[PDB]
C-alpha cells in the first residue's frame, strides 16, 4: 500500500541539472522525513541528501554540500531533489527513502521503505 | 576516511555465515551505529539491522547483529535461498553522517 | 529518539548479551518472624489446647504491643529499622509577620532492604499463649507429665519469606526535538525471576524460661468470605 | 580476645534488673572524629554517606541525540552521614558463683527481648543494640516488692 | 518520580525559552503503600439484641 | 559498599491542598469531668 | 528552596569554568512551622506565698 | 520570509480596531515575539507593545496585543486622535532576528 | 589585542621583585588564566606558574603568582643568581587562545 515511486531523471549532458520528483501515496507524508540516497553501479550505497519534516531544516553530504538542493511541498505530497551540476561520477541509481528517527534523529536512522529507484545516466555521448 | 567490506562469501543453505565491515582506521565503536541493509537484484534495498543489535517489523528473526573486535558483523544462521543479494554496511561518523560500504553479494549455493 | 541501554539499579552498565552478569536483588517479607510460624499450635495428648496463626500474631503486634516496643519487636521479628542521619548546614529563610539549619534523612539497611547478599538473620520470635501473661497463671510442670506436651510449628515457605527485586533496568533515553530539546531519561525494571538458594536454618532452638519456686484463654478463628 | 571474664567484689546487695553496656573506647577517645557524635552509644559506629548528585544530561547537535553532548554530576556540599551501631558483642554471659546463670546468650536476645518482655511500660527497648539488660527478676516495675534477686 | 529538571540555553542571543531541558529520573521510584480502609460499616448481632 | 534503602514520608490527608477534598469524618470526643471513671458515670435516673 | 543546579560546558576547549547553569527550584518551597517559646520567666503567686 | 500588514484601517473615535500582522509563510507562535510600534508623523518610532502583551512605562492602557489565529493582533479599545500615526508590527525569527511589517496607517475620522 | 610588559627590571640577590603583565585594553581577570614562564639563555622555557596561583613541581617556592589591580603579577621573594632569565607572561583570551607577552629580562645585581 504504502509507495515512495518516483521520476524526473533520465540521460543528461554533464554539467547540467536534473528535477527528480518523489511523491507519496498513503503514509501521511507530511509527517515522516524523506532522504534522497545514491547507489552506484558497482561502488555501493551513498547517503545524498536530507529534507525534515517540515520542509526547512537542510543538511546535505560533504562529497555534494551545495552541488544538490533538495525541497519539499507537503500540499501534493513531493519531495524534490536538484542536481544543478552533474560531473561523470554521478551517474547512479537514486532512491527516495523514507527515513524516521531512532537514534541519529535529522539523518535518519531507520530507512524504512525505498522508492524503486530512478537512474541518472550522465555521458558525454 | 571510509568503512571497507569484504567483496564476497558463499554459504550452503541452511549454514551460518558471518560478513563484516570495518573502518579503514580507528575502532568501530558502538556510537558510530552499524546499520545492515539487504538489496536483492532488481529490488530496491530493505533495512535489515540499526544501531547494531535491533531489527524492524518484517525483517526475519535470522538475521542478527554485534560488534566483534574492532568491526561489525551480521551473523546469518540458517540462511535461506531467498538471501543472495548484496549487503551493504553502513557506520554514523559524526561529520560525514551515514557512509556506506562497498557491497559483499552473499552467495547461497 | 528514544534509545536503551542495560543498567544495574545503581547506575552502572550491563553491556547487554554478556553472560552471567544480572543477578537479581533479593527482599525479605516485612516482618518474617510473624510469616514464619504461620500456624502454631499446643497439644497434650492430642487434644489442642491453642492453635494460632500469623494473622493473630500480626493483629496483637498492631494492638498490643506498645510503641516504646515497637523497636524491639522489629529487631526480634527481622524488620528494619529507620536509621536517621543529618545532612549538614543549609541557607534557609526566616519569614515573620536567615538561620543555619540541618536536614535530617532516614534511610534503612535492613532485611526488607533488597540486597545482592543478605546477611544471616536472627528470628527471635515469641510464642504467645494463655499462661505466658501472668507469672501467677503459669502452669506448674509437676500438675501433668512433661512427656506429653508438644508445640507444633509450620514454617512457612521460602517463596513466602524471600521476594526478589529487579537487577536489571531498561534505562530509555529520549530526545524529544524542538524548543526546549527536551530529554526523558526513565527506567522500566527488568524482572525475571530466578532460582534463591535454599534458606538453611541454623540454631533452630526454643528457649523456656524455667524458673525455680480464672485463665484466659484466646480463641480464634479465620474465615473466607466473597459475599 | 574472644574471651573476657571479669570479675567484681563491689556488689554485695541483692541485684535486681541489671543494664550493661558494652561502649567502644573509640567512641569517646580524642582521635575520633565523631567523638561528639558517637559517644551515647554501646556499639560500633559506622557511616553510611548519601552523595546525592544532580545528574542532568543535554544534547547540543540536535542531529546525533542519541549519546547526550554533555552530563552533570553536581554533589551537594555536605553529604549525609548516617550513623549506624552495628552490635560489638556476640554472645554475653554473666556466671554465678556456683551455677551457670547466664550462658553464651546472643546480645540480639539481652538487648531486644528482655527489654521487650520484662520492665513493662516504664523500661523501653533501647534502639542501640549494644545496650542490653540481665533481669533477675520476674516484677521489675510493674510492683514494688521483690520477686527475685 | 523525583525527575532531575535543568533548563540551558546556549545562544546567548535568544535566551527566553530553553535550548534544551533535562528530566533525569531516579531508578527506583518512591513507593508509599496507602492502606485504604476495606470495610464500610462492621456490625456484630448478637442472639436476641 | 553496603546497599541501603532511602525512606521517605509523605501525607495524603486533609491537609494536604487537594482540589477536591473529599468527606470527611470527624468522631470530636466530649471531654467532662464524668467521662472519666465508670465509678464516677451520673446516673440517668436521679 | 531546593534547585536542581546543573553546570554543562559546550566548547571542549576552555572546559574550566562551566558555560552554562540551571538553577531550577521547585513550584512548591518546603516550610517547617517553627514554634518559638512565647514566655521568658512565668510566675503564679499566692494569696500570701 | 517577511511579516506582512494590511496596509490601511479606519476607526472611528472612541472606537475598537484590531490590526493584523502575519508571516509571509507559517504561523506566528508566541515564540516569534511580536513587538508593535507606534510611530507619529514627525516623531520616531515608540514602544506600544512587547512580547505580545506587555507594556512599558508610559503606554496607555487601551493598546493591548495578542495572537489570534496564526497571526498577531493589536486591539485599540476607545481609540482616541491621537492614535492616528503608523503601526509597525516586528516578529523575531530565529536567524534573521526582528524583522518589521510594511507599516499600518490608522485613521481616525 | 596583545599583552604587554615592561622590558627590564634589576633585583639584588636576596631581594623581592613584582613583575607585572596586563592586557592592552581591558583587566587581567582570573577567568583569562595567567601563565608565567621562565627561559634561561641557552635552555628552553620553563612552566613557572599556570592558572594565576599554581606551581607545577620542580619548581621552586620561591616564585609566587597573583592578580593585583587589573594585571598580572609574579612575585620573587630571595631571589637568587639562577633567576637572571627571561620571563613571559601569557593570558589565555577566549578566541585566540594563548597569548604570551614580550619579555622581561630580571637582571640580579
Amino acid at each position: 500500500e504504502v509507495k515512495l515511486v518516483e521520476s524526473g531523471g533520465g540521460l543528461v549532458q554533464p554539467g547540467g541539472s536534473l528535477r527528480l520528483s518523489c511523491v507519496g501515496s498513503g503514509f501521511t507524508f507530511s509527517s515522516y522525513e524523506i532522504n534522497w540516497v545514491r547507489q552506484a553501479p558497482g561502488k555501493g550505497l551513498e547517503w545524498l541528501a536530507v529534507v525534515s519534516k517540515i520542509g526547512d531544516r537542510t543538511y546535505y553530504a560533504d562529497s555534494v554540500r551545495g552541488r544538490l538542493t533538495i525541497s519539499r511541498d507537503n500540499s501534493q505530497n513531493t519531495a524534490y531533489l536538484q542536481m544543478n551540476s552533474l560531473r561523470t561520477e554521478d551517474t547512479a541509481r537514486y532512491y527516495c527513502v523514507r527515513a524516521w528517527c531512532a537514534s541519529t534523529c535529522l539523518p535518519g536512522d531507520i530507512m524504512d521503505l525505498w522508492g524503486p529507484g530512478v537512474g541518472v545516466v550522465v555521458s558525454s555521448l | 576516511q571510509t568503512v571497507i567490506q569484504e567483496p564476497a562469501m558463499s554459504v550452503s543453505p541452511g549454514g551460518t555465515v558471518t560478513l563484516t565491515c570495518a573502518w579503514s582506521s580507528g575502532s568501530v565503536t558502538t556510537s558510530n551505529y552499524p546499520s545492515w541493509f539487504q538489496q536483492t537484484p532488481g529490488q530496491p534495498p530493505r533495512q535489515l539491522i540499526y544501531n547494531t543489535n535491533s531489527r524492524p517489523t518484517g525483517v526475519p528473526r535470522r538475521f542478527s547483529g554485534k560488534i566483534s573486535g574492532n568491526k561489525a558483523a551480521l551473523t546469518i544462521t540458517g540462511a535461506q535461498a531467498e538471501d543472495e543479494a548484496d549487503y551493504f554496511c553502513g557506520l554514523y561518523k559524526r561529520s560525514a553522517n551515514n557512509i556506506f560500504g562497498g557491497g559483499t553479494h552473499l552467495t547461497v549455493l | 529518539g528514544a534509545v536503551y541501554t542495560l543498567v544495574d539499579p545503581f547506575g552502572r552498565p550491563i553491556v547487554p548479551g554478556t553472560k552471567n552478569a544480572y543477578r537479581n536483588l533479593v527482599y525479605y517479607c516485612e516482618y518474617p518472624g510473624e510469616r514464619l510460624y504461620e500456624n502454631v499450635r499446643f497439644d497434650v495428648n492430642g487434644n489442642s489446647l491453642d492453635e494460632y496463626s500469623s494473622d493473630v500474631t500480626t493483629l496483637v503486634r498492631k494492638f498490643c504491643i506498645p510503641g516504646d516496643k515497637m523497636t524491639g519487636y522489629k529487631h526480634l521479628v527481622g524488620q528494619e529499622v529507620s536509621v536517621e542521619g543529618t545532612s549538614g548546614p543549609l541557607l534557609c529563610n526566616i519569614h515573620d509577620l536567615l538561620d543555619i539549619r540541618r536536614n535530617v534523612h532516614y534511610s534503612c539497611n535492613g532485611p526488607q532492604t533488597p540486597k545482592y547478599y543478605q546477611p544471616p538473620l536472627a528470628l527471635w520470635i515469641k510464642l504467645r499463649f494463655w499462661f505466658n501473661e501472668n507469672v501467677n497463671l503459669a502452669i506448674p510442670s509437676v500438675s501433668i507429665p512433661f512427656g506429653e506436651r508438644f508445640i507444633t510449628i509450620k514454617l512457612a515457605s521460602q517463596k513466602d519469606l524471600v521476594n526478589e527485586f529487579p537487577g536489571l533496568f531498561v534505562r530509555q533515553s529520549r530526545f524529544i526535538a524542538g524548543r526546549p530539546s527536551r530529554r526523558n531519561i526513565r527506567f522500566k525494571p527488568w524482572f525475571i525471576p530466578g532460582v534463591i538458594n535454599e534458606i538453611s536454618l541454623t540454631n533452630n532452638e526454643l528457649y523456656i524460661n524455667n524458673l525455680f519456686v480464672l485463665i484466659r484463654v484466646h480463641k480464634t478463628q479465620v474465615t473466607h468470605t466473597n459475599n | 580476645n574472644h574471651h573476657d571474664e571479669k570479675l567484681m567484689s563491689a556488689l554485695k546487695w541483692p541485684i535486681e534488673y541489671m543494664f550493661i553496656g558494652l561502649k567502644p573506647t573509640w567512641n569517646i577517645s580524642d582521635q575520633n572524629p565523631h567523638q561528639h557524635r558517637d559517644w551515647h552509644k554501646f556499639g560500633h559506629v559506622v557511616n553510611a554517606i548519601m552523595q546525592p548528585t544532580h545528574h542532568a544530561e543535554i544534547s547540543f547537535q540536535d542531529r546525533d541525540t542519541a549519546l547526550p553532548d554533555a552530563c552533570s554530576s553536581i554533589s551537594d556540599i555536605s553529604p549525609v552521614t548516617y550513623p549506624i551501631t552495628l552490635p560489638i558483642i556476640k554472645n554475653i554471659s554473666v556466671t554465678a558463683h556456683g551455677i551457670n546463670l547466664i550462658d553464651k546468650f546472643p546480645s540480639k536476645f539481652c538487648s531486644s527481648y528482655i527489654p521487650f518482655h520484662y520492665g513493662g511500660n516504664a523500661i523501653k527497648t533501647p534502639d542501640d543494640p549494644g545496650a542490653m539488660m540481665i533481669t533477675f527478676a520476674l516484677k521489675p516495675r510493674e510492683e514494688y516488692q521483690p520477686s527475685g534477686h
